[PDB]
DNA sequence: TATAATGGGAGCTGTCACGGATGC
DNA sequence: GCATCCGTGAGTCGAG
């Protein structure tokens, strides 16, 4: 977001999880089906 | 709605809304004035709408100025479901939003609604307005590109 | 052990997380039989007990930061050189 | 900057497209009428056929609009990225396409008119099976996406 | 856009820290009612009222102006707690 | 009834 | 003006009565005007038939049944809050069988709710529609086996909850099994109970491919029906003693009994013309001369193994085609109800009949109403099927009882429903909507009848096709089920015809649903008209051919949502269809023969016909619809006009002369304006409000109790502890606000008074009582006031008190009153607008008339819509609407474009061109020439290859008119644009989300009272939902000091948000925050599921977060 | 309906005689635009200024030609020779006619052109050309007052018949922005807020340039007084 | 204190007795006149609490 | 407070997508 | 070792 380095305490992990699942609503049912199945 | 003329870090906030959102500050900011002769008189006041009054509305301008609320649209998907705005009084019962955040929010103006908050403490009022104010994340936390960028109309006279 | 996201979830250390998840029987007994004790590490927990998250302006690493202006800041220092 | 009816400009390439195309359609029927090809290996063939022949008009509409109508408004619209992609743009000015069954097998017959020709009955209800199943779609994968992610959130939170 | 947010993202090692400095300053501000500023009259930020400029009422525009100034001084364990309090008490009553 | 807002 | 008509297709048939599918599916079920010797035996009738009679020895027999007139009126029934019924008695008789004794009485049996003739329902004073559902026919099936591809299912189902589903299957080690109850038995065991012997299996199924020998079995022949029975009893009842008539009794129960297994008359039917057999009875097999007689399995076992085998002229089923799936409308469900309620009466009967005196009973003492009209009063009330009616418009209602639901009773489960269910079928064509649905969880689930589509006694649905002999068309039309559709080649509707002959040697046509290309000599059928293949709703969209069918979907669908405006008006470009709907819904009120008009009010119309006869017809003048909105009608004639038989008389709501009117026709632009419009936001023109274009009215109903109470009554009074007579002036003598008062949030409009509760008064309390010296009274003010955003003019009150004559209330309460406020709703942003091709939007800003874009002539247009709207979406028909409107503009005509078969490019062309004689010739006469800016834009139209170089301004200007586009001015500068735009009117909606309903905001309010958290719902003046998501998002912006605020001080933090709105008043900053309520109710309640939740230190000792209170 | 308004208040900034920011606010609803475009007009399009209209220099055919000894082409020079500000201080003075003479390795600045009797150069400084050894210079110059922008092809003037038209830009305004902001008295959040900015070349102060605007309109509105 | 973690674990009946301030000997909830709690009800006062 | 009376009914049906436990 | 059974999951705000 800011391009430069990530600063400590930054919570990464929700931030990945919301990054992964925001797109996930454009993909259809390889599609969803084959991401939930990785 | 949209603001055409809202500056990046904006948001149209109805009157009664913020008068309600803000309501202690208001009743605050009465008692530092002559306005009313104390907490209760003022809220007694305000309570009934034939009662409301001229200075009580440059009253609430005073207590929002530098402040900042905060704006969610549902699904809340990635970080950005929520931004920070300062809050600017509008005429009408319509929120005013920023062109250029609706793609953030996926918003558009066939109807969606969206909710305000109001960040109490001086704690939360620094994260609002250095972390999640709009104008503040210009990229995508997950392609890194950018995120609020010129669409639509924008693109199209450009 | 490469297990799934669902399972990993479940597997976790912290007990609240875990009961907020999913199965909250199975996980919620086995860890009464255990006596499990929650350290708090993870947001979720925190959440629930309603304290400051560990992350962000509630990382410990950023928030016993003090500020102090420079008046006061060497009247302090005249009071540490007194004594 | 605006849409009338004629800005969808169908161009002629489109009528010899689709007049070469029958007499290939013939063709291959002629084909199938001595035992050449089996049914399958007929209807593939139609099917690619009729793909090509889907592209060509495409890229016939969007060169007769860089060459003779460069500011047209879907074209610049379209090329400018405010609004629009080559295939809606085809339905538009060109042809509407194949279209699928209920089962997903694709029908032998391809809606020959656009939308500014304007669709005959039979067409519309062959295009409304599509159109369902997609809408269909769009509805019921919204709660999967939303599982996978509180699931993404709970596995990474700490 | 925050005024010189820049700078600020400049001054600190992590943005969090930045937040807590300015947040922790404001409510310095706030309970010493802004006689413990550093900020020199002219330098005052400034809300546009009907009668005219008055002071911003503001906490947090103040705080960040003033770590704008380099006159602050933020980290840890620069000085024991209720030290900084009694102290902070004797310049400034409230 | 959901979607966009048709109903 | 002159409406023009365009189209070549001639309507052979009108479209049916729309409310027919209601309205005859009830009256079926009632036969309430059937005299009692004549009624067929169906629905109630049937149901009466199926319970009686009664045995076990005393008998119970049933005779007749009559229903009687409704006690109340459905007017009185809507204000009385009651149900619009009619009373339901039953001529019974006991017999004694030794005796011989025989009483004959009429029992009374409670009330069945009477439809009224619009075809909806009036349950407990709120008006409900019945749904039609959606389900599988009954019958028996054969479908493809999913694991073994060589292998089938044959499914029997009967009607819902009529008994169960049987599975006839071939396993792998070759015996064939039955499932019944989830229970896996081989056939052979049955067929042994049914009395078939091995030679007949032998012999009937031996021509196969011997899976019979799977079917044999010598243990199963080794033993005689008696001991086969047993066998079977002892093989589906465990622990079950295995009595002989025991299980005679069971085995009936669920194979030959009619009153408890029930196949339909459909499921007869189909199962006839599926097994190539006849059917005795609706069941599987009979009782008869004391032993069992099949009638169905040995058929449907054939059946299977001929399938297996690969016997041509056996095929599997398609449970999704229209053929294999059935209605059951309103008389259908209300008879099942009625069935079930009289199988509990019969319950309560014979045990009524065990016990008590033996000699002394009558019919009256047996019987006892309670479970049927419990029965009856479920199924109107709680049913998911009786639904709140949709009142925004007449159309709401109308598409109301045209739904077809796939959800309810013994319907599907959403989140259990696939893909193939909500897919559109070949089969659903000129039957089912392809297009109306919803978008969300219920899309394809719930659909909309077709226009000309009916429904069968069998419960089919079925549409019209004209009949072709020979290549001559006939007038002769047959309504088909799919499965008769599917034997024929059917031409379409728009294949051209000179008289009734064909006149192309290639004609367009459908077998079996795919399209064919075929000769005249070869078409059997041909469609009615393209109408047919849609709903009402969809057939009200003009140009739907250009239109994406998801767009026109969304169109569709948000008529619905039209609400009724003061001023509304048709729209000018119809499909023919906006007088029918009106007519049908009946909104508008109509003269019933030939004659003259006697009087006109605006409460009533007087009318004198041929007959000689005055007729009086009533106007109902701004009642509450269930949604808000404000149903009036309006007279449109006037004294002394003659009218002749179906005249309009009064106008409905949402109509105008008789045409229906869901909106505006306003002169739009399509250009950007100033990012005004961006993203789908509309710009609308301040003339709007100022000739009250898109205005209306709105009624909201306030109601209160007063009761008695332990601690004193409460009163309605005019007197109120500690107000001012400013806050009662409004108020009259009774303490209820006076008709025509304005008011606003704050106000009472019913003033009430109601005893403390026993008040220990806090020492400061005391103090300051002694100090001002003035005693505590003794009542409070809980007085009714208008909720916050709400108010308007009050329009009715309606006192209700016990005591009062024809007046009794639920026990406690004495009196009840209700305030009607009714509010005059202008257009303002934030309001949805919304036209009939999907294009939806709301009113983004509203320009004073100088700022907006104009015609030469100095015209300001209305909206402003943005183009970009347009293309990605794909609805052209918005801008064919606009153009023919453009013409329609200047020549002052509306027009009308059916669907399908409507005005094509040229004609509208030459309809502008005549509107551009109208716009500039007139210009020319009134001696002003090409203006310098026209001169502008035509150069640059010029470079565009808009118009033809060389011509002079006029022809060029007339040919930028026919591609329907102008020049216009901006209004802030006066420049013009540098291009043309594209002008012209369009019909625009107002729907019903109103940004003046769905604005809320709130500080601090009331808090649940286990969680205590803030209420939901802007009602309750409660706070907004932060989830688990909007948790995540600031996890991940990292702010973790507006989260915890969010989790503790703003909720459920009681010390902590008192604290924190003490400080914020005070003018200090918010405290600390604390444990969290719902926190301690989690450790709580894990207690009390036995399990011990301590709080620790780093030190491994206890923390109390209670504070020592639960601790001794 | 009773209605009450006060006169709006005229605020000013500048910085020096090239630039100025003027704020008129409250404004009646509308009455931003309304006073905003006419100004914007006018001030472009009317105001009274000076520029070169014709150039003849020796040994040199058309506009395109090259100058040996010269490094800039003609038109570079015509171009230099387009933001040359000139003050008449005589309002008599229609036109002037500017000798230069130069060679050598020398720079010429606009300071090089020989003074004429009331006419200033406002930039002297301003670069014309740059000559090397053996480079000759010898040019005149047609300066004539007037208003807005005329292109060379319009008023195609000629003294010689080696002169050469130049596009000639009168006007001393250089550019105009204008924007009308939302802006509250008390109750009513819609009251126009006119911010104006304009641009000069110096010769015309942005204040003399906006209060010269105010009065062509002014007399403008005289003109629906006599039939 | 501050705290830093949660335990959870078996109840033992006699930590369920330690817990319980009275045994509930009756199913009443209030009274059909009074409506006031009962007598060793589930919302008897003399157990729970005052109201 | 006493003729004698001695084994209950309703199920409820177009989801997969499975996870680990259990069974020839 | 591989078919089979039982329990537990199946998006968000809004109004209701
Ligand atoms: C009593 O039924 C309730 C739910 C039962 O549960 C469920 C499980 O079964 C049904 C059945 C049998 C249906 O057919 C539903 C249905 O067709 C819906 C939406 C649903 O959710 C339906 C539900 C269920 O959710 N979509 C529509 O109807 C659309 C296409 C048009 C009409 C919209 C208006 C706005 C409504 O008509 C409204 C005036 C009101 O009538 C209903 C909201 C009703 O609420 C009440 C107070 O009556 C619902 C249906
Ligand atoms: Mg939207």
């Amino acid at each position: 977001s800011m391009a430069r380095p990530v600063s400590i305490g930054e919570a990464v992990g929700i931030v990945a999880a919301q990054s992964i699942g925001e797109p996930g609503t454009q993909l259809t049912m390889q599609g969803l089906p084959r991401v939930i199945e990785l | 709605v949209v603001g055409p003329q809202l500056k990046l870090h904006q948001c149209g906030l109805p009157k009664r809304m913020a008068l309600e959102l803000f309501k202690p500050f208001l009743l605050k900011k009465m008692e530092e004035k002559g306005i009313a002769p104390n907490v209760k008189a003022a809220r007694r006041m305000l309570e009934r709408q034939r009662d409301i009054k001229d200075e009580v509305w440059d009253a609430l301008e005073e207590v929002i100025h530098g402040k900042v609320v905060l704006l969610n649209r549902a699904p809340t998907l990635h970080r950005l479901g929520i931004q920070a705005f300062q809050p600017v009084l509008v005429e009408g019962q319509s929120i005013q939003l920023h062109p250029l955040v609706c793609e953030a929010f996926n918003a558009d103006f066939d109807g969606d609604q969206m909710a305000v908050h109001v960040p109490l403490s001086s704690f939360a009022q620094a994260e609002a307005r250095i972390q999640m104010l709009s104008a503040h994340n210009l990229l995508s936390p997950a392609s890194g590109e950018p995120l609020a960028k010129p669409s639509r109309d924008i693109i199209l006279g450009l | 052990l490469l297990m799934g996201v669902t399972k990993s979830a479940l597997s976790t250390k912290s007990w609240l997380s875990a009961a907020s998840f999913q199965n909250t029987t199975h996980v919620l007994t086995e860890a009464a039989i255990a006596g499990k004790k929650d350290e708090l590490i993870g947001l979720k927990e925190n959440v629930i007990l309603g304290r400051l998250i560990p992350a962000g302006t509630g990382s410990d690493f950023v928030r016993f930061t003090q500020v102090v202006d420079q008046k006061t800041l060497k009247a302090i220092e005249e009071a540490r050189k007194e004594a | 900057i605006t849409i009338g009816i004629d800005d969808a400009v169908i161009p002629e390439e489109k009528k010899q497209y689709l007049e070469e195309a029958d007499r290939k359609l013939l063709q291959i029927e002629q084909a199938y009428e001595m035992g050449f090809l089996t049914d399958r290996e007929r209807y593939d063939q139609i099917l690619q056929l009729w793909t090509e022949t889907t592209e060509k008009v495409t890229q016939a509409v969007f060169k007769n609009f860089e060459e003779n109508y460069p500011f047209n408004p879907l074209y610049v619209m379209a090329q400018s990225g405010a609004r629009g992609n080559p295939q809606q743009i085809r339905q538009l000015c060109g042809l509407r396409g194949l279209m699928q069954k209920p089962s997903g097998e694709t029908f032998e017959v391809p809606v020959r008119s656009s939308f500014r020709e304007g669709l005959t009955v039979l067409e519309y209800f062959i295009s409304s099976h599509g159109a369902r199943k997609g809408g269909a779609d769009t509805a019921l994968r919204t709660a999967d996406s939303g599982y996978l992610t509180r699931k993404l959130v709970d596995v990474t939170h700490e | 856009a925050e005024p010189g947010i820049d700078k600020l993202f400049g001054m600190v090692d992590s943005k969090y820290r930045l937040t807590v400095v300015v947040a922790k300053r404001a409510q310095q501000l706030l309970r010493h009612g802004f006689k413990n500023t550093v900020l020199e009259p002219e330098e005052r930020p400034k809300m546009q009222t009907l009668e005219g400029l008055f002071d911003d009422p503001n906490a947090v525009t103040w705080a960040m102006k003033e770590l704008l100034t380099g006159r602050l001084v933020f980290g840890e364990n620069l000085v024991p707690e209720d030290r900084l309090q009694k102290e902070m008490e004797r310049l400034y009553p409230v | 009834a959901x979607x966009x807002x048709x109903g | 003006m002159e409406i023009k008509r365009f189209g070549r297709i001639r309507e052979v048939i009108p479209l049916p009565p729309l409310t027919e599918i209601q309205v005859e599916s009830y009256r079926r079920a009632l036969q309430a005007d059937v005299p009692p010797e004549k009624r067929e035996n169906v629905g109630i009738q049937a149901a009466f038939r199926e319970t009686f009679p009664i045995e076990e020895g005393l008998v119970l027999d049933f005779l007749e049944y009559r229903l009687g007139e409704p006690p109340f009126p459905q007017d009185e029934c809507r204000e009385k809050d009651l149900t619009y019924q009619a009373p339901l008695y039953a001529r019974l008789q006991l017999i004694h069988k030794d005796t011989g004794l025989i009483k004959e009485d009429e029992v009374f049996l409670g009330h069945i709710p009477l439809m009224t003739e619009d075809g909806s329902f009036i349950i407990n004073g709120a008006d409900r529609v019945i749904v039609s559902q959606i389900h599988r026919s009954p019958g028996v099936y054969f479908t493809p086996d999913p694991a073994r591809p060589g292998r089938y299912i044959a499914s029997i189902i009967p009607l819902p909850k009529r008994g169960p589903w049987i599975d006839l299957e071939v396993e792998p080690n070759g015996v064939v099994s039955m499932k019944v109850n989830k229970r896996k038995f081989p056939l052979v065991l049955l067929l042994r109970v049914l009395g078939y012997d091995q030679e007949t299996l032998a012999r009937e199924l031996g021509a196969y491919g011997e899976l019979v020998q799977g079917l044999m079995d010598e243990s199963v022949f080794a033993m005689r029906p008696e001991e086969a029975l047993i066998r079977l009893f002892t093989l589906l009842r465990p622990g079950d003693p295995p009595k002989r008539d025991k299980a005679v009794a069971y085995v009936y129960g669920l194979i030959a009994d009619p009153r408890r297994y029930d196949l339909g008359e459909a499921g007869r039917y189909k199962a006839e013309e599926k097994l190539g057999i006849r059917l005795s009875g609706r069941t599987l097999a009979r009782f008869e001369d004391g032993e069992f007689k099949d009638e169905v399995f040995l058929p449907t076992l054939r059946y299977l193994f001929a399938l297996t085998a690969g016997v041509p002229g056996h095929e599997v089923d398609d449970i999704d085609h229209l053929g294999n799936r059935r209605i059951r409308t309103v008389g259908e469900l209300m008879t099942d109800q009625f069935r079930v309620g009289l199988a509990r009466l019969a319950r309560g009967v014979r045990e009524r009949m065990l016990m008590g005196s033996e000699d002394s009973l009558t019919p009256a003492k047996l019987v006892n109403s309670r479970p049927l009209e419990a029965a009856i009063r479920e199924f109107f009330s709680r049913s998911q099927l009786s639904q709140f009616k949709d009142e925004t418009n007449p159309l709401s209602s109308l598409r109301h009882k045209r739904r077809i639901s796939a959800l309810g009773p013994g319907g599907l489960t959403r989140e259990r429903a696939g893909f193939d269910v909500r897919d559109v079928h070949r089969t659903h064509y000129g039957r089912i909507c392809p297009v109306e649905t919803p978008e969300g969880a219920n899309i394809g689930l719930i659909t909309s009848l077709a226009a000309y589509a009916r429904v069968d006694e069998l419960g089919f649905i079925r549409t019209p096709y004209r009949r072709v002999v020979g290549g001559v068309v006939t007038d002769e039309v047959v309504y088909m089920t799919a499965t008769e559709e599917d034997r024929y080649t059917i031409a379409q509707a728009n294949t051209p015809l000179e008289g009734n002959r064909i006149a192309a040697e290639r004609v367009v046509a459908r077998r079996k649903g795919e399209p064919v290309i075929v000769s005249p000599e070869e078409v059997e059928f041909m469609d009615v008209s393209p109408k047919q293949v849609f709903s009402v709703n969809t057939n009200l969209i003009p140009f739907l051919e250009h239109d994406d069918a998801n767009r026109a979907l969304m169109g569709s669908n948000m008529q619905t949502q039209a609400v009724p405006l003061i001023r509304a008006q048709a729209p000018v470009v119809m499909t023919g269809l906006e007088e029918r709907v009106v007519r049908d819904s009946l909104a508008a009120l109509y003269a019933e023969e030939d004659g003259e008009v006697a009087k006109v009010d605006g409460n009533r119309i007087v009318v004198r016909y041929e007959d000689g006869r005055l007729v009086e017809y009533p106007l109902r003048r701004f009642y509450r619809s269930n949604q808000g909105t404000a149903l009036d009608q309006r007279p449109r004639v006037v004294v002394g006009q003659r009218v002749r038989k179906g005249d309009l008389l009064a106008d409905g709501p949402a109509s105008e002369n008789g045409f229906l009117a869901l909106g505006q026709n306003v002169l739009v632009a399509i250009m950007p304006f100033d990012g005004y419009n961006f993203e789908d936001a509309i710009v609308i023109s301040e003339e709007l409000l100022k000739r009250d274009f898109y205005t209306s009215i709105h009624i909201e109903r306030y109601e209160i109790e007063a009761r008695d109470t332990k601690l004193g009554p409460e009163r309605i009074t005019r007197d109120i502890p500690h107000l001012s007579e400013a806050a009662l002036r409004d108020l009259d003598e009774e303490g209820v606000v006076r008709i025509g008062a304005e008011v606003k949030p704050g106000d009472i409009l019913v003033g009430r008074t109601s005893f403390k509760g026993e008040s220990e008064p806090t020492p400061e309390e005391r103090l300051l009582r002694s100090i001002f010296g003035e005693k505590a009274r003794d009542v409070k003010d809980t007085s009714l006031r208008v909720p916050p955003g709400e108010g308007g003019i009050v329009v009715r009150t309606v006192r209700l008190r016990r005591g009062d004559p024809g007046v009794e209330l639920k026990p406690g309460v004495r009196e009840v009153v209700r305030v009607y406020v009714a509010q005059k709703r202008k257009l303002q942003v934030g309001d949805k607008l919304a036209n009939r091709h999907g294009n939806k939007g709301v009113v983004a800003k509203i320009l004073p008339v100088e700022d907006m874009p104009h015609l030469p002539d100095g015209t300001p247009v209305d909206v402003i819509l943005n183009p970009l709207g347009v293309p990605s979406r794909m609805n052209l028909g918005q801008i064919l609407e606009t153009h023919l409107g453009l013409a329609g503009y200047f020549l002052g005509q509306r027009y009308i474009s059916p669907i399908f078969d409507g005005a094509k490019e040229p004609e509208i062309k030459e309809l502008l061109a005549q509107a551009f004689e109208v716009y500039f010739g007139k210009r020319k006469g009134e001696g002003f020439g090409v203006d310098k800016r026209e001169v502008e834009v035509l150069r640059r139209a010029e470079k565009l290859g808009l118009v033809t170089p060389g011509k002079t301004p006029e022809e060029q200007l007339k040919e930028l008119f026919l591609q329907g586009k102008v020049v216009l001015y901006d209004g802030r500068t006066g420049e013009p644009i540098e291009g043309p735009i594209v002008v012209g009117q369009m019909f625009i909606m107002k729907l019903y989300h109103m940004v003046e309903d769905k604005m809320h905001a709130r500080s601090t309010g009331p808090y649940s009272l286990i969680t205590q958290q803030p209420l939901g719902g802007k009602a309750q003046f409660g706070g907004q939902r932060f989830g688990e998501m909007e948790v995540w998002a600031l996890e991940a912006y990292g702010a973790a000091h507006t989260l915890q605020e969010m989790l503790t001080l703003k909720s459920d933090d009681i010390e902590g948000r008192n604290a924190a709105y003490e400080a914020i008043i005070k003018g200090e900053d918010v405290p600390e925050p604390s444990v969290p309520e719902s926190f301690r109710v989690l450790v709580k309640e894990l207690q009390a599921l036995a399990l011990d939740v301590q709080t620790l230190d780093e030190k491994d000792n206890p923390v109390d977060i209670f504070e020592g209170l639960a601790s001794k | 309906l009773d209605s009450k308004l006060k006169a709006p208040v005229f605020t000013v900034r500048t910085q020096g005689r090239e630039y100025g920011e003027f704020v008129l606010e409250p404004l009646e609803r509308g009455f931003g635009v309304t006073l905003g475009n006419p100004l914007r007009r006018i001030l472009l399009s009317s105001i009274p200024g000076t520029a070169v209209t014709s150039v003849y220099i020796e040994d040199v055919l058309h506009e395109f030609s090259t100058i040996p000894g010269v490094k800039e082409d003609v038109v570079e020079i015509i171009l230099n020779l387009k933001e040359l500000v000139v003050r008449f201080l005589n309002p008599s003075l229609q036109t002037v006619t500017l000798l230069l003479k130069a060679e050598g390795p020398k720079e010429v600045k606009a300071r090089d052109f020989l003074p004429v009797a009331d006419v200033e150069i406002m930039n002297p400084d301003l670069h014309i050309a740059t000559l090397e050894e053996g480079g000759r210079l010898n040019m005149e110059v047609r300066v004539d007052r007037g208003v807005g922008y005329v292109p060379a092809e319009k008023h195609g003037i000629k003294d010689r018949i080696n002169a050469i038209p130049v596009d000639a830009v009168f006007s001393p305004v250089r550019r105009v922005a204008f924007q009308v902001e939302d802006t509250r008295l008390g109750q009513r959040t819609d009251l126009d807020k006119l911010t104006l900015r304009i641009w000069t070349d110096g010769s015309v102060t942005p204040l003399e340039a906006l209060n010269q605007a105010v009065e062509i309109l002014r007399e403008h509105l005289t003109y629906f007084s006599n039939p | 204190k501050e705290v830093r973690k949660v335990r959870i674990a078996l109840a033992s009946p006699e930590k369920i007795r330690s817990w319980s301030y009275g045994e509930v000997e009756k199913p009443e909830t209030i009274n059909y006149r009074t409506l006031k709690p009962e007598r060793d009800g589930l919302f008897d006062e003399r157990i729970f609490g005052p109201i």
